[PDB]
RNA sequence: UAGCCUUUAUAAAUAAUAAUUAUUAUAUAAUAUAUUAUAUAAAGAAUGGUACAGCAAUUAAUAUAUAUUAGGGAACUAGUUUUUUAAUAAUAUUAAAUCUCGAAAUAUUUAAUUAUAUAUAAUAAAGAGUCAGAUUAUGUGCGAUAAGGUAAAUAAUCUAAAGGGAAACAGCCCAGAUUAAGAUAUAAAGUUCCUAAUAAAUAAUAAGUGAAAUAAAUAUUAAAAU
RNA sequence: AAUAUUUAAAAUCAAAUAUAUAUAUAUUUGUUAAUAGAUAAUAUACGGAUCUUAAUAAUAAGAAUUAUUUAAUUCCUUGGAAUAUUAUAUUUUAAAAUAUAAAUACUGAAUAUCUAAAUAUUAUUAUUAUA
RNA sequence: AUAAUUGAGGUCCCGCAUGAAUGACGUAAUGAUACAACAACUGUCUCCCCUUUAAGCUAAGUGAAAUUGAAAUCGUAGUGA
RNA sequence: CAAUCUCUAAUUGGUAGUUUUGAUGGUCAUUAUCAGCAAAAGUAUCUGAAUAAGUCCAUAAAUAAAUAUAUAAAAUU
RNA sequence: AUAUAUUUUAGUAAUAGAUAAAAAUAUGUACAGUAAAAUUGUAAGGAAAACAAUAAUAACUUUCUC
RNA sequence: GAAAGAAUUAAAUUAAUAUAAUGGUAUAACUGUGCGAUAAUUGUAACACAAACGAGUGAAACAAGUACGUAAGUAUGGCAUAAUGAACAAAUAACACUGAUUGUAAAGGUUAUUGAUAACGAAUAAAAGUUACGCUAGGGAAGGGUAAUAUAGCGAAAGAGUAGAUAUUGUAAGCUAUGUUUGCCACCUUCGACUCAACAUUUCCUCUUGGUUGUAAAAGCUAAGAAGGGUUUGACUGUUCGUCAAUUAAAAUGUUACGUGAGUUGGGUUAAAUACGAUGUGAAUCAGUAUGGUUCCUAUCUGCUGAAGGAAA
RNA sequence: GGCUACGUAGCUCAGUUGGUAGAGCACAUCACUCAUAAUGAUGGGGUCACAGGUUCGAAUCCCGUCGUAGCCACCA
């Protein structure tokens, strides 16, 4: 006899973060083999086509008319925003830094070049 | 010619599966298409082997060949390759070797069809009864006026079921993808896509 | 070792569990062809590709007094027609674990809201046991659509659960014993007697068929409808 | 009557529900039976008895099988109303009239309630003497 | 050879897979060896019968054993580790 | 010479101590892909694979490409 | 026309285009483009070598012109 | 009206992707081309995915430097998912950290790199068999289920039957029953002879009966009822079976722990002895052959055969 | 990973301590014999194993790895 008793395990390749879900920077929204979902707004894409969040926000799945026949995952900076954002409106940006109210810290920062 | 022995280039073993109980009301291959009289399954959905089908065909032929311009349309092909282990062997230790070809036959499906120039219906009926005596199901004579079997105890006329243009229906109640495409086609996106 | 169990606690603590809202369309009313409210309909935010459904592309199967490509015959004087042989096309019809162009329900799953707080999650410090499982139902792999078989998936029970029912019964149908009491509601299952509890209605059977473990093709005799 | 199919509510018709409503639209429901086939070894084996009704003749029995149902029967919108039934009492001549009731079928667990007792926790008290 | 023989002896040689001191082959004698045949004999058997003594049985005396969850310890069918 | 002591080498069932995987009648043990897998993820068996893997690919196509030819300058001539 | 001297040419070698599915540098970056099959043909060429050809221009910009 | 450009629409990812298969890819991830050959670089890497641990995966950001690009920016190897291996012990370099009295050193550490443990979480640098002379600890980590096969039946009837499928026969395919065979499953850890048999009926004989151009008669053949009675003795073999001989009305087929070893036997199967053929280097071994060869039991209960006592008559 | 010593012709083998393309050997034609063949003579191919240096001058020294099996190391 000779049996075909050999197989790899399942690659855990679902969506790891869902519509309306809060995200943090670096977090993986999708694991996939090839771009089933394309990286949308405020979202990066890795070597393994893994969509990850570039900013803190709300994970949103959407279609964009500019790219028909392509699904997108992006991160809205608030829950208020429809994440296929209006084209000619200005981009919702995050400053994401804090001023150094502390005097010593500010001085150190000024010194550093 | 090849209905009882398919010529798949890459011959391969197959899982057992199940005979499809067509819960949605299929009526596909459950209608007289080629001939005047036919033989349909009447019982529960069943597997018919290649050999059995061949024997049924042969039985039918005895009546068909004497006819002027006599014809037999074999409606189903034995597409599923069945392997078997021996009764001699123990359980486990791989899968058995190829044995025969077989077809999964839903409840309502037509198996055969005939039409001669000088074919009286009684003779055809007799032939089909004799064909049925060799097959594992319980079978039924079907004429062009006789209506389509769906369930075990249920019936249907295809003439009744409605005609629909599905593009129009889609337009009425559109999917998200379709809407996105339509938007893309519009000028405020098509001009500024910048490819 | 993790999973599941226990003890003691911790909070700028509800983060847990369940459902709703979320969408689309219609009608009516009010503002500026758009927005809000109200009502109704639609298996109703996002994710999906199984059933079903389908034959598109892929892989397979069938048919054409149809067309083309050549071949084998055949009649008149190399040309020509017919009876065709295969392939290709055209048209019609079909199916598949590794086909899905259509496509459910269940499912995964997010925010806020409501409801559960004599309740949950999470964290901290500590103790375990367990890693032979079984049956039933559903969907499969193997087997022969065989096994009280075998292999896993989901749920339940048994395991570790006594009580009522299923004649008797680990796993089925109900239901969870703190101790009694025994008036009232009952569950599943029953109500001629054994055995706690019953009376009716309308049809059919005459075979003890059957009456809590439904045996098949087929045959005969009726009965309806066309 | 004869021949040949089908054993069907898809269509069709009938009946019922829901939206504008004496109609239309949408939905839901309604379409055979018996016998034979039939079958092994301690002993009949529905769990057992036994169960298919019958006038004369009962203050009285008449599936204890199969199928669809009800809780007396019929309309109206679980409830009331009417109808006869059954039982009883009264009055009149074993019958008639009047009225009262029964219509909540019942059995059934170590389920739930009630009825009491115990322990534990939560929240309120009372009495007696980290009060 | 026997009424009849998968046994025995003789002979043949596709020796699955004989063979020369793991000795080869054929004899005389020997053997409680193994198998087969003939004779004789017989209770081995057809087919058992009768008899004898020692037990068995009863009475007297002495007095074990393995075993044993508890037992008020029936048939049948069904059920069920 | 040989014998004995000490060191060194060859040989040894003579003799002693040990061992002889898990799965199977030589083959499977690690990794990847699809199905099985029941529209999230996961999912088994001596299940089916035209199964595939223990890698492969690099220091190289160079140098030259603006003040130049006789003579005289050096405000570009 | 011819002699010598001083030079210059001739080492004869493919890409000529941001090349685009013959083969060749398999990792970076910048710029650009589209494959395949099938069909109809064509010297040897034949089922099978190579080359050619094989979906639609409404609107827009520029140019010439009635 | 024409030319040129910009292009758009439709189709396509069936080609091509270093390589399997799957997903992705023309907005190309595919192809061509310039530069380059750098990012197939150096320190910190949060946060996620996955996840027992060991590991694995994606990765924002901060800092140093590099390449291409007018710029925006892009590059921490390859469209993605395989291409792998712990410690210990050695080895090579760099580091300037320790330097066993002090100074050097040695030796250890840090950082980078090296070769394999494929039974692939790797027990050692280094290990095969045999026992029927065996031993100890434990585990069970014919009956039951099934009915493929087997046996029997049914439906339909191709076809034999001098003619006519259905007197008799009955291909292959169809539908069942049985639990009599050979299997499968793993809940459950002795063949034959003698002796005595009990039960079944799917009847071999005997009784009754239907059919039989294939019942003239007589012998038969086939089918229905029928289990009352009956159903063999020898040669060979351990055999059941089978071959034959002689009979018989007939020499039926099963079930009963393939009835019956606390009833007998022990020829077969079987351990110790031994030999042969084959296998093995060998000890020894064999779906081999042969000679030899070990269990016993006074009956408590049930049951059955007989026999008493007591009793309610 | 380091260290060796060998690989001429179709076959076998020389040659080797440098100033050479040589030998029978089986193979095809003549010769001889009645007629074979033994024996006599025709010729046959070597990049003296891939491939570079020192002496006008190396098949032979030196010297890169092909190749064939060895040997050492590493063997945790
Ligand atoms: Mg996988
Ligand atoms: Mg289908
Ligand atoms: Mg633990
Ligand atoms: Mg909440
Ligand atoms: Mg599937
Ligand atoms: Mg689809
Ligand atoms: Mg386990
Ligand atoms: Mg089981
Ligand atoms: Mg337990
Ligand atoms: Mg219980
Ligand atoms: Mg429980
Ligand atoms: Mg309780
Ligand atoms: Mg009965
Ligand atoms: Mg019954
Ligand atoms: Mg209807
Ligand atoms: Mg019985
Ligand atoms: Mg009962
Ligand atoms: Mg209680
Ligand atoms: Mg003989
Ligand atoms: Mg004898
Ligand atoms: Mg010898
Ligand atoms: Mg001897
Ligand atoms: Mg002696
Ligand atoms: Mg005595
Ligand atoms: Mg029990
Ligand atoms: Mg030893
Ligand atoms: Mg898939
Ligand atoms: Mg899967
Ligand atoms: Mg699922
Ligand atoms: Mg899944
Ligand atoms: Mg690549
Ligand atoms: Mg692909
Ligand atoms: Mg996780
Ligand atoms: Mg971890
Ligand atoms: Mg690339
Ligand atoms: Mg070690
Ligand atoms: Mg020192
Ligand atoms: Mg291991
Ligand atoms: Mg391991
Ligand atoms: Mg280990
Ligand atoms: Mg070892
Ligand atoms: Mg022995
Ligand atoms: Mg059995
Ligand atoms: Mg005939
Ligand atoms: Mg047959
Ligand atoms: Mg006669
Ligand atoms: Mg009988
Ligand atoms: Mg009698
Ligand atoms: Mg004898
Ligand atoms: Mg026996
Ligand atoms: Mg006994
Ligand atoms: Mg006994
Ligand atoms: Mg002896």
């Amino acid at each position: 006899s000779r049996t075909s008793m050999k197989d790899s395990a399942g690659r855990r390749l679902g969506p790891k973060k869902y519509e309306g879900q809060d995200v943090s920077t670096g977090e993986i929204i999708m694991r996939q083999r090839g771009t089933k979902f394309y990286p949308g707004e405020n979202v990066g894409i890795g070597k393994d086509h893994s969509i990850f969040a570039l900013e803190p926000g709300v994970v949103r799945y959407y279609l964009d008319p500019f790219h028909p026949k392509r699904k997108f995952i992006g991160v809205a900076l608030r829950r208020d925003l429809k994440l296929p954002s209006p084209h000619f409106e200005p981009t919702v940006r995050r400053f994401g830094r804090f001023e150094l109210t502390n005097k010593r810290a500010a001085y150190k920062e000024e010194n550093s070049i | 010619k090849h209905e009882y022995a398919p010529r798949f280039k890459i011959v391969q073993k197959k899982q057992k599966g199940r005979v499809p109980v067509r819960t949605g009301g299929s009526i596909k291959g459950s209608t007289l298409q080629f001939g005047k009289y036919g033989l349909r399954l009447k019982s529960e959905g069943i597997r018919i082997s290649a050999q059995q089908l061949k024997e049924a065909d042969n039985a039918i032929m005895r009546y068909v060949r004497p006819l002027n311009n006599g014809h037999l349309w074999r409606r189903l092909c034995t597409n599923v390759a069945v392997c078997i282990k021996g009764n001699e062997t123990r359980m486990g230790k791989g899968k058995g070797g190829f044995d025969h070809w077989m077809v999964r036959v839903p409840t309502g499906k037509i198996l055969f069809e005939i039409n001669g120039d000088d074919l009286h219906e009684k003779v055809a009926r007799e032939a089909f009864r004799k064909a049925g005596t060799k097959l594992p199901g319980v079978y039924e004579f079907v004429s062009l006026d006789s209506l389509v079997r769906v369930g075990l105890h249920s019936f249907k006329n295809p003439k009744d079921d409605p005609v629909k243009n599905f593009y129009d229906e889609n337009a009425k109640k559109p999917s998200k993808k379709y809407l996105n495409i339509l938007k893309s086609q519009e000028p405020q996106y098509k001009l500024f896509r910048g490819r």
